[PDB]
């Protein structure tokens, strides 16, 4: 599952966590098994302005 | 007020709607210890300290 | 106390039942000894403990 989020919400995607993104965008199950990978994309996905 | 002179207010004998506080989304940090936030709207409390 | 032998077994059984029921009021380390209040006051992920 690939997407783009803000840096301050990097920990927001996690089992048992609360938040607008978790509730309405991407929820993880309580018994989630797997991995979460995150890397900065300002140099590749952010444009001037 | 300052942290050492932290201001204390008592809340009692009123109906509290915590849904607006949670859904205002103007608060960067909002956590709850011992109570699940989404259920505050369905609990009755003896007294509240702000 | 002529019938002490027969009264002793009744008293022992009653005491065992009484302490068994009274054990329902113990927290055992939980926040509250009652079940429904902690069910209705906490979300599953950290109410499971």
């Amino acid at each position: 599952d690939s997407f783009v989020i803000r840096g301050d919400e990097v920990r927001q995607i996690a089992p048992g966590q609360t938040g607008k993104i978790a509730d309405y965008n991407y929820k993880l199950p309580d018994d989630f098994t797997g991995c979460v990978i995150a890397w900065n994309s300002n140099n590749l996905d952010s444009k001037v302005g | 007020a300052s942290v050492y002179a932290w201001n204390r207010k008592r809340i009692s004998n009123c109906v509290a709607d915590y849904s607006v506080l949670y859904n205002s989304a103007s608060f960067s940090t909002f956590k709850c210890y011992g109570v699940s936030p989404t259920k505050l709207n369905d609990l009755c409390f003896t007294n509240v300290y702000a | 106390s002529a019938l002490g032998k027969l009264q002793d077994v009744v008293n022992q059984n009653a005491q065992a039942l009484n302490t068994l029921v009274k054990q329902l009021s113990s927290n055992f380390g939980a926040i509250s000894s009652v079940l429904n209040d902690i069910l209705s006051r906490l979300d599953p992920p950290e109410a499971e403990v």
